[PDB]
């Protein structure tokens, strides 16, 4: 079996033009490991950026799915 | 932006479990 936080989920981030970039990842995954993928997506690296999920910002030691981060979730992306 | 194969080979390169197939 394949257990809860490691199937595929796919991440949807939105930039302050409005564009999308999907990140495919695992629910077991930090915010700080999504960000080194997102990162490496999009031309950056991981402490030029902040992340938000619906007002907060995502703390990079704590999981995707522990902050409800699902598949087709929006993050909003911002850089410093 | 990229496929499950491409995000894997990224993930592998950082250290980070593959996502299943």
């Amino acid at each position: 079996l394949v257990p809860r936080g490691s199937h595929m989920i796919e991440v949807v981030v939105n930039d302050r033009l409005g564009k999308k970039v999907r990140v495919k990842c695992l629910g077991e995954d930090s915010v700080g490991d999504f960000k080194k993928v997102l990162s490496l997506q999009i031309g950056t690296q991981p402490n030029k950026i902040v992340l938000q999920k619906g007002g907060s910002v995502l703390k990079d030691h704590i999981s995707l799915e522990d902050y409800e981060v699902h598949d087709q979730t929006n993050l909003e992306l911002y850089y410093l | 932006s990229l496929s499950i194969e491409e995000t894997n080979e990224l993930r592998a390169s950082l250290g980070l479990k593959l996502i299943p197939p």
